[PDB]
């Protein structure tokens, strides 16, 4: 497969500096021009840099000229975006993307990486308080039961991840977008399961917040 | 340098409707240089049409694109729940990529009643000095729903928080969570809790509720 | 003695022996410049220093001898003038390059002072009469090419302007500047990867790019053909001019042989 | 005055001075067309505007002078006719291109109006007598090639039909249409990646594909060789025809020298 | 009537009009063979059927006319013999190919019966006098090449034996059989990817592989050069032989003009 | 008998029959060397052994016959000398190669003793008179090239020194030693992947690397052109020298025809 | 990275037939010849097939001529070994391997895949009985405790896998080679951990036996 | 077609010893055509030397190879625990790869005493109708060890089963498991169990043991 994975990102202070990295696989990286594209929180897409296939030409909008610098290493098969004098404007998901045509520094972006978040904010990076949502003692009908995980009090939107039972529960899951309270995010997720797996520690809320180096694997224990 | 404007910003199409979305360009451009992307919920954009009209590899042939000069469009001949996404037009000129604002396709699925669940805090949050009662509303449709929080008779909306999933692209139902955050004692001196979830399927609210003397 | 010693020394310096002797000295010096290697003994380096010193003084007396015989004409033969320059450079490259690099220190000089070696290789052209002959023959062809080389250069400039404007916006690594375009068009003229490497990728974006490069290939190939044909027919003209005159000379010999008798054939009637 | 001013003005326009003077004006204008750069001062642009205005009026009076001397013959020399067209285009390209592009707006004209630049480069052929000579020599070769170029084009068409039918079903990017096949066969004729890029991939699927392309290479190479040989022997025929006649002329000179005396040698017997 | 009608019909068939008329018919038929397309109307196919039927009957009476005039000599001119074969094939390709393919059904015939089209393209050589001239000129060069082509073929066979034995054990896709080796050596002779694609990979395994292929390149390049030189000097020999004799003829004219008077100059003494 | 048998045997060995007969024997032996295959029957191998034994004795008596007629001159014609060597090698290659390989065992001999096969292919040059002619013609061109080949080799050596010093530090696979650099410059001279494969990667690191290789291409192309032109004009000189003398011979014939009469034209006055 | 992954394998009956598949990544697959190499249970290596880079030439030892057939798809970047008339001789780990040099069908094998097991045996494929080894009630000193997993009664050696806590216990682990009892294999593994993770279901013995489609995630519960 | 023989089949080298292993070839081969591989425990082989002497990329320069014709060798100038592996020579000729038998390098580490642990079955096996008492012996050295099973006084070796890890390449200790498989009742009517693990470090056996009335 052609694959792109971005890395770096996370929280920075305004005026700060950060370097994004993109690793390319499954194609001749040196045959293609590469771009970085923002997606801002209102989901507007904005291209921020392009580099030619040999790295000798680079292009930017005036929103980021002189602040950003795109670069590549054709031997490492890696693409970089140096960012500097970062501003709250620069809070976005950043995608690494390959051009549709070889050597073409224009046209279209045929493959996009998963993205890395950047959160240019003054506010203090903080770890998620992760609380089990043990179900009500009540109808609890066992044929199905709703189970929940509460991921509270962290800051910066992402990188963040939540997963149920190491991903074996790749179904019945509904993860809700993070939303602010007072300056802090709350996230939650729901899973509905048959009692054939609950009550047990098999229902682990696997959650991570690398922006605060934080990971926990809290259990939705039976309530009593 | 060249702005792309998309109309509408949101569209609510039935399954099986023909759908058309428009991209308008502030200057005449080559039809070879206009592109379309589909972005699903919290995934990267994917190419969808190359030039005005050549579908990308794997795009369902119910999609088509047409246009020239300053005006372009993408069409679905018969929308399916997997089409519910944001579609971006894009052009390239000079040495800049520019994107349209996107058009979000809502698919107006048939109704579903919310499966409503409710949760008192685990004592870990109480030992953290507070409480957050949580209510879940899974696989309802439409998105439009009222959630409504009463705490020993009185409403206490002062701390209500709401988050929706998108249309899940499995069957395009919506799911929601609701949370009321409270102090340590605003939990421990009150007993009965409810999210009075009332919905287009349910003018009688589901009133999923619990009492706090037992667990 | 005096001018009689000059008469003696000329008959040496212009001898076939002295010509051959210097050729072998160049070959032996060229061989010694092959045995050197950074990874060698210090005593081998010392021995090679003394040997190379012997060569430089031995070619120095050769230059002085040739100057002493040819004098005012020595500094006018381009071949003798080249040999003089190479001896001067090779003195600098062994007794002042240290004094240069120890003050005007630059990582270029470790690469530029190689020129003292390259110049002593080129003496193998200057000394060998057969090599002077072939090199002067090759140089004499150049003036006849200048008009067609100028034409090709002007066509290249015209195409480089157009190719930069047509394709350089999106393929800058190939056409983004006039110098990029000049280089890429030269590659295309050599036909090197011209289609699979350049024009097929271009036609992913510029479908009619074939309308530029295929006529370009025809033009530069046609000019190259006529450049070579011109060299052929010029050399043939130098030949045919001789064959022509030799026939005329024998026609004029026959004119002499007969008409000097048609003179007599009337005075022979006076009897 | 009148025809005496015409007699005066002819002796200027046809002078070697005026010929050389205009060449330098073209070189200077060509140099000014190199210093222009989108990224430059507004005042530099204004100064370059005035300088280019000076050139266009100065070449305009040159054209008018040449028309005034050569008159009815001016519009019949292809060289003077080209220079006239380039001056007309260069007036349009500086005082009406805005009036054109402001109404017939098209992103082609930002690329087509380059022609006013390219045309002024080509004047460096038209003005230089040595360049007119070489270009007319090159053009004169073209009529002799037309029959062999037509033959090569017909062979290409035949192979393009066959290659499309044989390979275009599975290699459409190379042979899927007659125009794809024409382009790929031209690549093969240039030998560019012909085996590693085309025929070895084809033989992954069509093992005997070599039976198509290797005979094709022989045919087009053989026709190209004979095309070049024809140009050589044509140019040699132009030479040998002169050597031949010069020998005949001297044979007929010798005919005169002797036979005008063989006349006398009988009347000299009348005494 | 009778032989007087034959005298009338000859003055038509051998006319410049009839020659030109048939050329235009071929061009028009060739154009109609371009407008056909699988994706076309049924009525367009019907109309093109009638038009192509008109052509085949119209060329049929041309063949019958040419046979009626040239008779025993028609089936001996290779050009007329080719035109006859093409008419026969084109009758089969339109009134019996169905009757063939409906019984000897094979997916080759859908590709082989294309030959009826290709043959009618080649008539554009046979009809045009300038094209017959160039093709017969090209064919006449082939006999002079046979000894050097045979030499090159024998060298290729020798190198193909050696290259199979040296490299075919480990690079069978290039040298594993005599036919692999013949193909790869032909690629190397064309210099196509010869180093980066073949010999550098070989030298990963066979360090001295350069000792095979670089001498091979010299040999085949040298033989190709001398092949082309032979064609040049053969064509020049055909020229010079004429220039030579024309000078001799005028020398023998001058022999006549003078010696027939040196006869008289003695009988003129008898008075 | 005796010298009359020698007179009889000469009239056989020098006959056109015996020349042709031996050619067919070589062709048949060459064909038998194609039917051999490691994967074959033992009885087929035995039969092919006897057949190849018949050939080797039959060519042995041919050599003895040719020695018996030509004697002291046989070992001086290079063609007869080659045929003798090939017969000797082919005896060794079938009755002592086992006795060699069973003691001087080496995996080279399984590859070197192929020479007995290759040598018997080359007899197809030596026996055919047209092939001896073309090969001696090709060989006779080589002495005229030696000075320009020596010049090209010296230029290659100079550039190989420089290219190793400039680029070999970072591109050792291409320039890291003098022998790497010689090979890469030869690739560049053939224009094979010269830009996309060598110089564009170099300019990733050494932007002005084009200033090395593009002048190199011009130099080696110009020397190659003049090498080929020299072969053309040499062969033409061999022709024109004959045309010249034939005209002079006829001029001297005309000299004879007339002047032997201008003698008579005075003694004819004595009456 | 250059990577090779073999697939297929597992149990077959004698006389049976099986197709191995190898997926190539990180290199131009069509530039390289490829080999299959056995490793038999006594760890003898044995090359079994080679294919040229274009697939047009294939090579085998006489041990497998006509029984095996190597093939490749240069578009799928995949290598195949068809096997037929399989014998107990053919019980081995099979490695897909790339040649050191391009186009060279000889020399050396510079990259090797992980391998796939083949077990040509008559005996009945059976699932592992997986028993926790709960530690003795005794010294149990908690600063460390040895924990064990017993994987018993399965057949065919591999494909098999055991893992502790989804691989978070990538240390302190010692997995013992499978050894026969009466016609059936027994495997076991040891992990030694601080009581900071035990007693809890965090100590899961993750074990799988795809040859019997079997997976379980048994817990080393506290003994009592 | 060409057999490669390696000597020794096993070698036990101290840390810091110079080590040399030999590959002998039944016919003379080119030194360019002899190769070496290192295989660690239950991983694929890795190339180690290219030709007789060119180390593979990343091989420690303490490795070297030398040889010609029919005899070749690999040397370690100073062995380290990461060198404990099986080394295979290989040649190629005709169209076949052939491999040597391999040489396993044991590294004779210093001693370590076995950390001995013992386990009665979980009741899941009892409900499976049987029992298997298990004993673990982690991070001992040397490999040579006696495990010894007594069951209410008497030995009952009839069902003893043993498996060793290799040298772990972390520090090159050995680890072992021992199991005695028993019937349902041969567990349930006996109380005291021991693996009397005696080792080169421990002529007094570790006698790790349990009683079966409590758990």
């Amino acid at each position: 497969e052609v694959q792109l994975v971005e890395s770096g990102g996370g929280c920075v202070k305004p005026g700060g500096s950060l370097k994004l990295s993109c690793a390319a696989s499954g194609f001749t990286f040196s045959n293609y021009a590469m771009s970085w594209v923002r997606q801002t929180p209102e989901k507007r897409l904005e291209w921020v840099a392009t580099i030619s296939n040999g790295g000798r030409y680079t292009y930017y909008p005036d929103s980021v000229k002189g602040r950003f610098t795109i670069s590549r290493d054709n031997a490492k098969n890696s693409l970089y975006l140096q960012m500097s004098s970062l501003r709250s404007e620069d809070t976005a998901m950043y995608y690494c993307a390959r051009h549709l045509y070889r050597y073409d520094v224009g046209g279209a972006l045929d493959y996009w990486g998963q993205g890395t978040c950047v959160t240019v904010s003054s506010a203090k990076t903080t770890a998620p308080s992760v609380y089990p949502l043990a179900p009500v003692c009540g109808d609890t009908t066992g044929s199905s039961v709703t189970l929940g995980c509460l991921v509270k009090g962290y800051f910066c939107e992402c990188p963040v991840t939540l997963t149920w039972n190491s991903g074996s529960l790749s179904s019945g899951v509904h993860t809700f977008p993070a939303v602010l309270q007072s300056d802090l995010y709350t996230l939650s997720s729901s899973v509905t399961v048959t009692s054939s797996t609950w009550p047990s520690q098999s229902i682990t809320c696997n959650v991570a917040h690398p922006a605060s180096s934080t990971k926990v694997d809290k259990k939705i224990e039976p309530r009593g | 340098e060249i702005v792309l404007t998309q109309s509408p910003a949101l569209m609510a199409a039935s399954p099986g409707e023909k759908v058309t979305i428009t991209c308008s360009v502030s200057l005449s451009i080559s039809s070879s240089n206009l592109f379309w992307y589909q972005q699903k919920c919290e995934t990267s954009p994917k190419p969808w049409i190359y030039g005005t009209s050549k579908l990308a590899s794997g795009v369902p042939v119910r999609f088509s694109g047409s246009g020239s000069g300053t005006s372009y469009s993408l069409t679905i001949s018969s929308m399916e729940c997997e089409d519910a996404a944001t579609y971006y037009c894009q052009q390239w000129s000079s040495h800049s990529f520019t994107f349209g604002g996107g058009t979000k396709l809502e698919i107006k699925r048939a109704d579903a009643a919310p499966t409503v669940s409710i949760f008192p805090p685990s004592s870990e949050q109480l030992t953290s000095g507070g409480a957050s009662v949580v209510c879940f509303l899974n696989n309802f449709y439409p998105k439009d729903i009222n959630v409504k929080w009463k705490i020993d008779g009185s409403e206490r909306q002062n701390g209500v928080l709401n988050s929706w999933t998108c249309q899940d692209s499995k069957d395009c139902t919506y799911s929601m969570s609701s949370t009321l955050t409270l102090t340590k004692d605003e939990y421990e001196r009150h007993n009965s809790y409810t999210c009075e979830a009332t919905h287009k399927t349910s003018t009688s609210p589901i009133v999923k509720s619990f009492n706090r003397n037992e667990c | 003695r005096g001018s009689h010693m000059y008469l003696r020394i000329t008959n040496i310096v212009e001898s076939s022996f002295f010509t051959k002797f210097i050729i072998y000295l160049i070959v032996l010096n060229m061989v010694t410049m092959m045995v050197e290697k950074e990874g060698q003994s210090q005593h081998m380096t010392e021995v090679l220093y003394w040997i190379n010193v012997v060569f430089i003084i031995l070619f120095t007396i050769e230059i002085i001898l040739r100057i002493y015989v040819h004098r005012i004409s020595f500094f006018k033969d381009p071949w003798s003038l080249f040999d003089f320059v190479v001896v001067i450079i090779s003195i600098v490259g062994m007794f002042l390059a240290d004094l240069i690099e120890t003050y005007f220190v630059s990582p270029t000089l470790f690469r530029v002072i190689r020129l003292a070696r390259i110049g002593r290789i080129l003496r193998l052209v200057t000394a060998v009469p057969q090599m002077r002959k072939i090199v002067s023959a090759l140089i004499s062809v150049i003036p006849g090419m200048l008009s067609v080389i100028a034409l090709m250069t002007l066509f290249f400039y015209i195409f480089a302007i157009m190719a930069t404007q047509l394709f350089g916006e999106r393929f800058p690594e190939w056409f983004g500047t006039l110098g990029e375009s000049f280089y890429t068009l030269f590659q295309v003229m050599t036909l090197e990867s011209w289609s699979m490497g350049i024009v097929r990728p271009l036609m992913e974006v510029y479908p009619y790019a074939w309308v530029f490069f295929i006529p370009f290939i025809f033009v530069v190939t046609f000019v190259m053909i006529n450049l070579v044909v011109a060299i052929i027919v010029d050399a043939m003209a130098i030949l045919n001019q001789k064959e022509e005159q030799h026939i005329i000379d024998e026609v004029q010999s026959h004119e002499d042989n007969i008409n000097n008798e048609i003179i007599k054939l009337r005075e022979e009637i006076v009897e």
